[PDB]
Parts: C-alpha cells; structure tokens; sequence
C-alpha cells in the first residue's frame, strides 16, 4: 500500500482593495477613483477563484448520490479496515485521517461549503461503498457483494486467476493488513509525507504576507503611512504623495490577484487530476500503469485531508 | 433486448432534446466563456475613460489646451494607466486561455477515447458504463452525447466463491456461481441470466479444503451422456 | 496586537471593527422578490435572526432539518425557499442516507437495464 | 463448431440469423 497526495483547494481569500489602499480616507478614496474600475476587475478575478475552490472540492469529493454507512459487522474475510474507517468516538474521522490532519487590514477569509465533517461524509460513503458493493455504486445503484468475491474480480483484471486469491486468502489478507500498519508508521511522526499539500499552505500564506508588509513601503513617497501625508501636506502636495502610494499598493494587489490567478490554475489542473484518480482508481480499477502507484492496481481508498485528498493504493 | 434498447435509445434522444430546448441553464459553460471575455473587453475600452491622475482622461483636450512642457505629462499620466490597462487585460486573457487550452485537450481526448473507440475509464463518459457516444457542433465549443449502459432493477441472491463436486474445487472461468435457495447456476456480473453450471463453464483448480465459503452442489458433463447413448 | 494601558497596567488585546461583505441571498425574480441578506464575517450584534459561522443572516428563518444543498452560504450551511413559502437556512444534507445490506454470502446482481 | 459459438435463445427471436451447419467435434469421435 502507497500513498499519493494531491492538493485539491487554496484558501478562500478576500481583499478589499479601498480598506487596502485607502482604508478610512476620504480624499485617498476620491484618487482612487480617478483610476477607473481596476478594484471591479480584480475583486472579480479573486472572487471567481473562491468560488472555483469549492467547484475544485466538489468535483474531487462528492462522487456519489447516496451516503452509505458502513455495515454493523466488520468482517471483510480477514481484511482489516480499521485504520480507514471512521471513529464513531469522535468529528467521525479515521485513525489515519486524524494524523494527516495533525500534520498540517482590509482582508478576509471565506469559509468552504464543504468543511472536514462534510468531507469525513463523503469520504466514510466512498470507503463504504468500496469495501461491500465494489464499483458498482460508482457506476449507478449500490449492489452488495462478500469482500472476498470482489477481490477475485480484482486479481482477474490484472491478468492473475480468481483461484489465487483464494488460496491464498489468508496470506493476502494478512499482507495487507500488515501494509496498512506501514503506512500508519511512515505518516506518523514525519510531516514530510504531507510536504504537498503543506507546500501550498505556505506559499499562499507567503503570498499574504508579502501583500501586507507592502503597505509599509514609500513607492517614492515622503511616508508609507496615509495620515501622515493627510495631517502634513495640504491638497495640492498631498494628492501627489497619495497617487504615489495608490499606483504602488495597487501594483500589488495586481501582482498579488496576477499570482494568485496562476497558482490557482495549477491547482485547478491537480484536482482535475485528483478527480480523475478517485473515478478510475476508487470507484473501479484502472489498468492504468504508474496512475495508482507502482505495481498492478487492485483497489484503492480515498482519505480526507487538509486542502486536499489522500489516496491509498493497493 | 434489441426492440427494447432500441426503443429506450430512441426515448433517451427525445430527453436530451427536451432538456436542451428552452432552458439555456444547460449550455451555461459556453455562456460564461463568452460573458467573460465580452466581460473582459467591455472594461478595457471603459478604462479609456479614466483619467489616471491626468487633469483629463481625453488626449485631444489635453493636446489642445497644454503647451509640450505641461502636455507630454499628462499625455505619460494617461499611457501609463492605457498601457497598464492592457498589460493586465493580456495577462487575463493568456491565463483564461490557458483553461481553455486544457479543456481543449480533453475535449479533444474525449471525443478520441469516448467518440472513435470506448473507453472503460469510469465517469469519463458521464455515469454508468460506456458504450458509445456522439459529438454535436457548439458555439465556442463541443457538446458530447453519451450513450451509457445502467443497471435497473436486481434481484437478490445467495453466492459461494466455488463449488465443490468430487473433492475438488470448481471456479467459475467468468461469473459469479448465484442461488436462488433451490439450486445453484452461474451467471455473469453485469446481467442475470442464470446458466447450468458445467464443466464447460468452470476451471479446476485447488481442494473443497482450502477454499472459504465454498459449497456443495453437483456439476454437470455434456460428455457422460454421449458415451452411455 | 495589544496595549498595555498607561494607568491601569492591564492589557486589553486589539480587534478590528467588524466587517465584511454583503451578499445578498435570493430565489429567481421569476417566482419570487423575498430576499435574506447574508453580513459576511460579522456578528449579529454589530449589524428571524441566525449567527452562523459564515456570518450574520438575517431574514431567512432556522429550521431543524437537513436539506440537499440549494443555493450555498458556506461552513455547512445552505438556504433554499420552502413552506406559505419563506425563506429557510439549514444545515446541507449530503444526500439521502443509504446502506449496503453487506451479508458475507449475499450478492445483488441486476436482472433489467436501462440506456440513458 | 460448438468450441466457438454459444447457445442462448433461439432462432425466432435474432434479427438476421441465418440458417447453416455448427459442427461437433465430438461426435466423429462417438462413431469411430
Ligand atoms: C484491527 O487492527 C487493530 C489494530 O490496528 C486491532 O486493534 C488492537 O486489538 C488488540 C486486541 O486483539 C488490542 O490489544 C490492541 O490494543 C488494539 N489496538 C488498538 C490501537 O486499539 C483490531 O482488534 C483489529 N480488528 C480485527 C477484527 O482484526
Ligand atoms: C430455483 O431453480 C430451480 C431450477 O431451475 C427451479 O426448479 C425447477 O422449477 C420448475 C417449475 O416448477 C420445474 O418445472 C423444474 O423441473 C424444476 N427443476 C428442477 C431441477 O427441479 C426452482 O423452482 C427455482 N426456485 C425458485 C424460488 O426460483
Ligand atoms: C459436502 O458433503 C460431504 C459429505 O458427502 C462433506 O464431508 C463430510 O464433512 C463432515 C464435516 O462437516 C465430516 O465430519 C465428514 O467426515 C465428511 N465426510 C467425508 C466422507 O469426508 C463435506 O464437508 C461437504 N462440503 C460442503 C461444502 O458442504
Ligand atoms: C431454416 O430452415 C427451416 C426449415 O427447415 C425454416 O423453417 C420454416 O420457415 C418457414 C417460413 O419461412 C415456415 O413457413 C415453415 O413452416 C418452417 N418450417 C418448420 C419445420 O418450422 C427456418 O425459418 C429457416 N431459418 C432461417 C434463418 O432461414
Ligand atoms: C436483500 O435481502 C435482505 C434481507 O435478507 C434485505 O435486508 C436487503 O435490503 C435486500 N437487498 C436489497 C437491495 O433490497
Ligand atoms: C459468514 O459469517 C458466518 C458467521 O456469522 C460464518 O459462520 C460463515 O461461515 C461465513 N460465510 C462466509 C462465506 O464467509
Ligand atoms: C492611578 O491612580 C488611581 C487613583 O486615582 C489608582 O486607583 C490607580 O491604581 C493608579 N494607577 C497606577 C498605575 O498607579
Ligand atoms: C417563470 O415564470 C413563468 C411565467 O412568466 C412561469 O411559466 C414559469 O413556470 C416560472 N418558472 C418557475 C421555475 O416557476
Ligand atoms: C457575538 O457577540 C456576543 C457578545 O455580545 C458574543 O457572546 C458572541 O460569542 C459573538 N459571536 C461571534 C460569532 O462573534
Ligand atoms: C430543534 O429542536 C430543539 C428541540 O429538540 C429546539 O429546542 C430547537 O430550538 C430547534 N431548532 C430549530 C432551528 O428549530
Ligand atoms: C425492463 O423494464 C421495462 C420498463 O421500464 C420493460 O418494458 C422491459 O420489458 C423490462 N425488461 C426486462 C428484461 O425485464
Ligand atoms: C436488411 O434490410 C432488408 C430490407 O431492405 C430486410 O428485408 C432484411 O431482413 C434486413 N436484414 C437485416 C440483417 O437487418
């Protein structure tokens, strides 16, 4: 068993260019306006990529039209699903889930339609669905099948007969089983595992801060600060000093909406991809070689993560 | 089933063309390429407007009432917004375009894997398992029709990964061995139809001791009748 | 992020003054002019009443049950326009509830067929 | 021959079927 990561989302992030540019200035706010509808332009450009995220969250995640629980005996033939199911105890969130998520003005932040217990949904009917009616509830209605029957249909597609996996049954419920415990241990301790998803965390929380240490800046101005220009210069000198400041903050926030447009759109294409992977990978195998790791594909479960999705791959 | 798919198919058309008919909802992704390009231009010429700082957002009145000393910075004041303007109108559209670029691509491999062959990829071809699909011509872009195979009605049975005959262990060659509390048949996954399970049919290989769940039925060979008869 | 006052020597932690945006939640003209308006980010108390996590809604009425989402607010919640009619915010339903009769010897298999 | 083809319904019901002969390789076998 091996473990891919793919991000799927970037923070909702919110900039109101007046309270940025001109925050609680009347006469900033008339120079402001001299500019034209530049705040439309880009306060529609963040605004549509917000709306993109949970576009990119609902397409990766919410791939069934029923929600179906788990059975009230747990016995799959020797498999043990444990560590992927959902802990009733809790946020109803696996074993392994808990750990991945452990690992990880003027402006705002919006909230996802989607939060982690609406993902643990999600997730815990997908795994469901997986473990006792095979792909079929991908495909259309749930059919319910013993474990063991929709693992000798696996091995048949990748060229090794039904009769294998019943002599071996043991030995190959054993081995994975021993397979999940290793992956447990390698997602542990170690964050790097997660260096995927936590890359994306930081580089949009860098993006944040280097937009608002920029107001600290002159731009050629006498001071960065708006009231200090206001309470010193009269118009005819002050105005100047403001225009100074107002096409350098603003040239930031457009090289910040530009940056965020271009991040977003590799994130676009990763969870497109991540998409793909839980249709073809979770919701019936691919034969597909390297798309689900390395080796011939049987099965795969999907697991809730931070800003993202964790497959696992059997 | 040839006279029932056929008339299934036939209705499945007939749904398509009611749904796409009077509701523009349905081609809402051509729509917002379209609005958002349109979106695009409306506001670059509407910048043209602005005056940027300048004492005037028109160059002829600038021209015409400032000497070159006083003119030419008035005329930099409106370039430099002007041109901004249409720095961040290109990089809009080469990122927009670039979507697009995408989703050419996979409308482009949608129409080769899904249109000129079928692929078995899940969810590729809409819900269900593909058979077939047909392009139609879209303004601004590709509307596929897929033609997809769905489960309906199923029924409830009793299943055994083998049978067990003379001490030996029968698989099915392919299928799933069903009962239906009387007797036991095989039959294929994807549609009920319950067969004689056989020596044609099945594969040995293994015991009746090493397999989980098997059970005890009779299986039947074509041949022993020939050579009593 | 905080002062420690001249004269008191107690130190009291530094909040913004609430904003955020405004959105305003409605159903098609075409069936109805009732809207709800959605203070992003805000409490009720800075602004038929409901504190959500997404901000302060005010108009629509809370109810108890789960609905499949509608039109979104986001953190959970969604708003749709029901029985006469009003406006209504709950929390979304990922869709019906279902269950796979998972017996260890059981299996469904599909007797009829549709093409869609 | 019966080693190619598969029997499921009959000739009333296949649009197109053709009327010919499908070998057993069998029953040469039963005779010799
Ligand atoms: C599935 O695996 C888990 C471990 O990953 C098993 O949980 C352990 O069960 C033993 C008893 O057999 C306890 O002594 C351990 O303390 C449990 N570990 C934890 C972390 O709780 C679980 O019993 C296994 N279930 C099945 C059906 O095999
Ligand atoms: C289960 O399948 C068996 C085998 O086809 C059915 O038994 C046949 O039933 C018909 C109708 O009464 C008889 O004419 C046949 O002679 C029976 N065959 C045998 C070998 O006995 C049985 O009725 C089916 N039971 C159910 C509930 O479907
Ligand atoms: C199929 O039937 C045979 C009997 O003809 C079963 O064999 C017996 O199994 C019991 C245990 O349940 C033993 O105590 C007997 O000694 C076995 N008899 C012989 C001759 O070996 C066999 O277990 C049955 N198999 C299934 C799947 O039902
Ligand atoms: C195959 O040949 C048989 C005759 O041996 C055909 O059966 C006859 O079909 C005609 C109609 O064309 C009927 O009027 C006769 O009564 C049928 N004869 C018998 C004994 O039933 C059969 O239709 C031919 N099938 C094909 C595909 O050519
Ligand atoms: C199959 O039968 C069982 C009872 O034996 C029932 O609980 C289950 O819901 C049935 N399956 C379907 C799809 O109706
Ligand atoms: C199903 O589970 C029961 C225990 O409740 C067991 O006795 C039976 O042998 C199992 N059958 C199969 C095919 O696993
Ligand atoms: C300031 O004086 C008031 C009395 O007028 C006293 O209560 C308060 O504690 C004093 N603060 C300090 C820092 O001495
Ligand atoms: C929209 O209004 C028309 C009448 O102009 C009406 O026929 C139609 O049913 C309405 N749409 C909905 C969803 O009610
Ligand atoms: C709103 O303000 C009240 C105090 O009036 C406070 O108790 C409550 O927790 C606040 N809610 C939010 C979401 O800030
Ligand atoms: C939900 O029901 C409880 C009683 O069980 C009631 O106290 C609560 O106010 C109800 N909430 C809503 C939104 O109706
Ligand atoms: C499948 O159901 C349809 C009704 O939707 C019916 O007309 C058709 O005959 C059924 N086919 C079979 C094989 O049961
Ligand atoms: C082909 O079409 C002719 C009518 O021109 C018809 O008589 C014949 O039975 C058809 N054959 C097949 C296989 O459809």
């Amino acid at each position: 068993v091996t473990t891919e990561i793919l991000p799927v989302s970037m923070t909702k992030t919110s900039v109101d260019c007046t309270m940025y540019i001109c925050g609680d200035s009347t006469e900033c706010s008339n120079l402001l306006l001299q500019y034209g509808s530049f705040c439309t332009q880009l306060n529609r450009a963040l605004t549509g990529i917000a709306v993109e995220q949970d576009k990119n969250t609902q397409e990766v995640f919410a791939q069934v039209k029923q929600i179906y629980k788990t059975p009230p005996i747990k016995d799959f033939g020797g498999f043990n699903f444990s560590q992927i199911l959902p802990d009733p105890s809790k946020s109803k969130r696996s074993f392994i889930e808990d750990l991945l998520f452990n690992k990880v003005n003027g402006l705002t932040v919006l909230p996802p339609l989607l939060t982690d217990e609406m993902i643990a949904q999600y997730t815990s009917a997908l795994l469901a669905g997986t473990i006792t009616s095979g792909w079929t509830f991908g495909a259309g209605a749930a059919l319910q099948i013993p474990f063991a029957m929709q693992m000798a249909y696996r091995f048949n597609g990748i060229g090794v007969t039904q009769n294998v996996l019943y002599e071996n049954q043991k030995l190959i419920a054993n081995q994975f089983n021993s397979a999940i415990g290793k992956i447990q241990d390698s997602l542990s301790s170690t964050a790097s595992a997660l260096g995927k998803l936590q890359d994306v965390v930081n580089q949009n929380a860098q993006a944040l801060n280097t937009l608002v240490k920029q107001l600290s800046s002159n731009f050629g101005a006498i001071s960065s600060v708006l009231n200090d220009i206001l309470s010193r210069l009269d118009p005819p000198e002050a105005e100047v000093q403001i225009d100074r400041l107002i096409t350098g903050r603003l040239q930031s926030l457009q090289t910040y909406v530009t940056q965020q447009l271009i991040r977003a759109a590799e994130i676009r294409a990763s969870a497109n991809l991540a998409a793909t992977k839980m249709s073809e990978c979770v919701l019936g195998q691919s034969k597909r070689v390297d798309f689900c790791g390395k080796g011939y594909h049987l099965m795969s479960f999907p697991q809730s993560a931070p800003h993202g999705v964790v497959f696992l791959h059997v | 089933n040839q006279k029932l798919i056929a008339n299934q198919f036939n209705s499945a058309i007939g749904k398509i063309q009611d749904s796409l008919s009077s509701t523009a909802s349905a081609l809402g992704k051509l729509q917002d390429v379209v609005n958002q390009n349109a979106q695009a231009l409306n506001t670059l010429v509407k910048q043209l407007s602005s005056n940027f700082g300048a004492i005037s957002s028109v160059l002829n009145d600038i021209l015409s009432r400032l000497d070159p000393p006083e003119a030419e910075v008035q005329i930099d004041r409106l370039i430099t917004g002007r041109l901004q303007s249409l720095q961040t109108y290109v990089t809009q559209q080469l990122i927009r375009a670039a979507e697009i670029r995408a989703s050419a691509n996979l409308a482009a491999t949608k129409m080769s894997e899904c249109v000129l062959g079928q692929s078995k990829r899940v969810d590729f071809c809409g819900k269900g398992y593909h058979l077939m699909s047909f392009p139609q011509s879209a303004p601004h872009g590709v509307v596929f029709l897929h033609v997809t195979y769905v489960p309906a009605q199923e029924k409830n049975f009793t299943t055994a990964p083998a049978i067990c005959h003379d001490g030996k262990a029968h698989f099915p060659r392919e299928g799933v061995f069903v009962s239906n509390g009387t007797h036991w048949f095989v039959t294929q996954r994807n549609f009920y139809e319950p067969q004689i399970i056989t020596t044609d049919n099945t594969f040995v290989s293994g015991n009746c001791d090493v397999v989980i769940g098997i059970v005890n039925n009779t299986v039947y060979d074509p041949l022993q009748p020939e050579l009593d008869s | 992020d905080a002062v420690r006052d001249p004269q008191t020597l107690e130190i009291l932690d530094i909040t913004p003054c609430s904003f955020g945006g405004v959105s305003v939640i409605t159903p098609g003209t075409n069936t109805s002019n009732q809207v709800a308006v959605l203070y992003q980010d805000v409490n009720c108390t800075e602004v038929n009443v409901f504190q959500t996590r997404a901000g302060c809604l005010i108009g629509a009425e809370h109810v108890n049950n789960s609905y499949e989402c509608d039109i979104p607010i986001g953190a959970g919640i969604c708003a749709s326009y029901q029985t006469s009619q009003s406006i209504i915010a709950y929390t979304m339903s990922l869709g019906a509830e279902n269950s796979v009769a998972y017996s260890n010897n059981s299996i469904a298999i599909p007797t009829n067929f549709t093409i869609s």
